[PDB]
């Protein structure tokens, strides 16, 4: 295969769509931790070289799709000196950045719960599939922190301050349902159709019946905001 | 002179105003407060032929329940008005009934019609503000969600003009004063048109004076009132804020070559129109862009205006568009001379045209020549008109 | 030639029509539907600055939830079109939207604005028919209840005009048939704008047909159909009654002056307008009256009249108005050749400015000269627009 490791592996499929999977092999769920970022770092630079790939579909082999790291490596990261771990979030947010620049469509198949860093992966790419069982969400706060991967970059520029705001300050789960209403996903499905849903939104991105490019677009850019509309929905937020 | 296609006002009239909490109207329905008082006005202009009424305009706001499915032809057909008129039912928010006199008169223009219906009604007993209302999710990726709740733009507004607690607080007392007065005085007993209502026990009886005049109001009273918006600093509180009200206007509308005909002397004339945007945030500032605009429609400059009605949504809002304006320090000499709508309630569908309406017999009794009505409008609009007795 | 407050309709556009019931517009609200139809026709429009667009007046019947709250400023919001714009939502219940028009043409007539964009939407699968209708009790001493029941209303007039079980369903298959026929020869592609929407599935992709249209009802399919209105009797169906859709539509309107500067060819110029009232009990009539004071405004005869645009709210009331307009013979020659609403739905508010967009693109397809456009409406009024291809 395309790229094979012992978290993520690269599969190609059909029409030169290929499949990105996380499946941490040995555990019972896949997290951002060392190994799985390094393995993301291998399998984005496997696909931006491979020219014959046409469209990537991120998946999970779990019952879960990805949530966050164990509670150790928060601990250990946090004792690090502001400038090294400012430095190694760069370096993570720079997979995630390029995954998200590859010029080709890209979709996640949300079929579990997706947390944290497990959603800002999920934001990265072009359109989000989601198991209508499934839960995402960016619980963060509840450490006293908050996203560090995109999270605060991308979800309001996707759903809009107020709702990005509500997400990250109190960190619930979202519902299928609720993430639709909010344009967080592009689409419920069944279980059993995820994979499907997937395969056949990501042709009709390559068909340019979709415009993958456009949708991408509002996270590489400002809020569309007046000057005053923030400060009335920052402010209120605040207060 | 006046021109054949002038658009002129016969008559005004409205409903005596009501506490939707409890009130007058409690036990009245949209559609019936709006009917009777169509009757009523069409009854003191006998001259005027209800089969010729090409059209009745109504403004209504939450347009659902009583208020649902055109509530202008529901109304109408329980009038002496003929099936064969027309009727349609406007919402621009606050400024719905404006809008209504806007359409009539633009219809009237252009030969399309020549005797009209205006006015509009909101029970917001029945039907109140925030019924049936969904954000829309989507709308947080335009502007900002808490651009949707009127009082906190009023913050927001006032904040950015520097609009004391004290200031909102006194505009707010002369509006009750003058209400009050204005009341005692007759001023209102021309356009208020008597109606059936029930008291605190729910005896039936006439009403024919605004409920929600309260004259006890005092910088103390005020004083002592908790912000209704904002806990840690704001500054506006219910009692410096529009009430919640019962209430519907009506005007009838028709081109000065009918007037002429019929030999009835105009009420006024409609001079100019106009409508604008402005930042949802800062909704209460709407008015001075569609005043400016209407102005320029009409050749004048806000100096040649002798009395002004500004709908009063929050002293908040008022205070800075007068300032704005140019004219606050005229304020006590031409504006809002009876009151505003934190004394007389702001019962959406219904103010554009009851706040023009009262301009106009304000106008008559001062012998005003131009005036001009404006308000704001939720989520970030502006209208007014500019009106010549003559 | 064309004077310089003429008003010119720049451009039509119209969502694909979704079935309400599970159909492909069913998790998208009316605002963005709304929205996205306006931010699309404004892009093919690049010439038309959205900043100039003085006021956005759209059609909507249903006024709560999704629908609240004027949603012609909650879509506008979501547009390229500025804070500074104005917008207002209008109700004459199916006639909604072609009011907004007539509205937005009276201001550019009379100098109150030189481009606008009107249009209107209706979710009925968010918002139903019937949600939030509360019948007023004191009605009933006026005219009866049932004419609130457009079902009834249709087979009171049928019946009096005698229109047979046989001849609704024929018009039916006809709707259908042509509206196929229409889809599959392209002559919608002008005028339909691709829209994101779901499948059976949920899944996602793009929709440029109507999912409405039903290529396989047959009289014998038709047949099969038992009264929906009346058990013991009707002749009036399901399959010969408008469809309960969702959909929105759209235009651009300017004077003529504009579009002479800006150099845009004109899809066509407004030459008159009017609405009327008829009973309540016979709405479905209310073409006839409208259609005739239009007529006369234009100073045309039915006879000058190359296409036709009657919207199809039942089988029972476009035929009887067909027959009194004098054009039934007519029909296949000019009345609503690419289909009807029996086939493409009755979108409340977006039906008035949709039927009369397809009335434009047919004039252009056939090199028609002048085009009608009228409808029932519910309560008993009729509105009707002439347009001239020059
Ligand atoms: C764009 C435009 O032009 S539109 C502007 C839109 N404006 C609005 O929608 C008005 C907003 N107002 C509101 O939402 C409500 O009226 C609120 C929130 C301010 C208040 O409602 P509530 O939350 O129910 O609180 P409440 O109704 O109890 O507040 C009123 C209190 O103030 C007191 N009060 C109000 N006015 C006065 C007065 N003039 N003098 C003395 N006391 C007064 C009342 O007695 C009452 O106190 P009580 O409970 O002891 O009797
Ligand atoms: C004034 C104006 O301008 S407009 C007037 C407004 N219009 C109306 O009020 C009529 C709108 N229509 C309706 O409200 C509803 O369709 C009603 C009340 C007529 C019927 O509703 P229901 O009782 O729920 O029946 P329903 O809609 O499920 O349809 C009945 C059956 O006929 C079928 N059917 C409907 N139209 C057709 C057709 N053209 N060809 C074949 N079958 C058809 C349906 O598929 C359904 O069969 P199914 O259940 O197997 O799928
Ligand atoms: C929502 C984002 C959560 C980020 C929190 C990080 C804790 C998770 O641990 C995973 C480790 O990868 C994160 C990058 O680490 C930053 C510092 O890297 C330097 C590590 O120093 C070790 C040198 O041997
Ligand atoms: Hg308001
Ligand atoms: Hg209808």
């Amino acid at each position: 295969m395309i790229y094979e490791g012992k978290a993520i592996t690269v599969t190609a499929l059909e029409s030169g769509i290929v499949e990105l999977k996380f499946d941490l092999k040995g555990e019972s769920v896949n997290k951002f931790n060392r190994l799985t970022l390094n393995e993301l770092r291998q399998a984005v630079d496997a696909i931006k070289a491979d020219a014959s790939v046409k469209g990537v579909i991120v998946s999970s082999g779990k019952d879960v799709f990805i949530v966050g790291a164990d509670i150790t490596e928060f601990v250990e990261n946090f004792k690090l000196p502001d400038a090294e771990l400012i430095a190694g979030n760069l370096e993570a947010n720079k997979i995630f950045s390029d995954f998200e620049d590859l010029n080709v469509p890209t979709v996640a198949a949300i079929n579990g719960i997706a947390l944290g860093g497990g959603l800002e992966m999920c934001l990265a790419a072009d359109f989000r599939v989601m198991a209508d069982s499934a839960k995402i969400g960016l619980p963060e706060v509840k450490l006293g922190i908050y996203p560090g991967f995109g999270g605060t970059v991308r979800l309001p520029r996707l759903i809009g301050v107020d709702n990005a705001v509500e997400w990250i300050a109190s960190g619930k789960e979202n519902r299928a349902e609720d993430a639709l209403k909010v344009s967080a996903v592009d689409a419920v499905v069944t279980a059993d159709k995820l994979g499907a849903a997937a395969l056949d939104l990501i042709k009709r991105a390559i068909s340019g019946e979709l415009d993958y490019k456009a949708k991408r677009q509002p996270k590489l850019e400002k809020l569309k905001l007046n000057a005053i509309e923030q400060m009335m929905a920052f402010e209120t937020a605040k207060g | 002179s006046l021109n054949p296609r002038d658009v002129v006002i016969v008559d005004f009239g409205r409903t005596p105003m009501g506490r939707s909490k409890g009130g007058m109207h409690r036990n009245t329905r949209a559609e019936d407060m709006s009917a009777h008082l169509i009757s009523k006005v069409l009854e003191r202009n006998s001259k005027v032929d209800p089969g010729e009424v090409e059209d009745v305009i109504w403004g209504c706001v939450n347009q659902t329940l009583e208020q649902g499915w055109n509530i202008a032809r529901m109304a109408s057909l329980m009038t002496q008005i003929p099936h064969t008129s027309a009727a349609q039912t406007v919402s621009r928010l606050c400024g719905s009934s404006m809008s209504a006199l806007h359409t009539a008169a633009q219809a009237i223009m252009t030969g399309n019609g020549d005797v009209f219906v205006v006015g509009g009604v909101e029970h917001m007993g029945h039907v109140s503000m925030m019924h049936g209302v969904d954000p829309n999710p989507h709308m947080s990726l335009y502007a900002a969600k808490a651009s949707g709740m009127m009082g906190l733009t009023a913050e927001m507004l006032g904040k950015m003009h520097g609009i004391s607690r004290e200031q909102q607080d006194a505009f707010a007392v002369r509006s009750h004063q003058l209400a009050h007065k204005a009341t005692v005085e007759g001023k209102f007993k021309d356009e208020i048109i008597p109606m059936q209502g029930y008291d605190e026990n729910g005896f039936l009886k006439i009403f024919d004076y605004d409920e929600t005049i309260r004259p006890d109001t005092t910088l103390e009273s005020l004083a002592a009132l908790k912000p209704a918006f904002n806990p840690k600093g704001g500054t506006v509180t219910a009692g410096t804020s529009s009430q919640i009200t019962d209430g519907a206007s009506c005007m009838i509308v028709m081109s000065a070559q009918r007037a002429k005909d019929l030999g009835l002397e105009p009420l006024a004339v409609i001079r100019s129109m106009a409508v604008a945007g402005v930042d949802p945030a800062i909704m209460g500032y709407g008015p001075v862009p569609a005043t400016q605009k209407a102005l320029k429609r009409a050749g004048l400059n806000m100096a040649d205006i002798d009395f002004i009605e500004l709908n009063e949504a929050f002293a908040a809002q008022a205070l800075p568009v007068l300032k704005d304006l140019k004219v606050l320090d005229k304020m006590n000499e031409k504006v809002n001379l009876h009151g505003g709508a934190i004394a007389l309630g702001h019962p959406f569908g219904c103010s554009g045209a009851r706040i023009s309406g009262t301009l106009l017999n304000v106008m008559k009794q001062n012998g005003g020549t131009f005036g001009l009505s404006t308000m704001c409008i939720g989520l970030g609009q502006g209208i007014a008109t500019v009106f010549e007795r003559v």
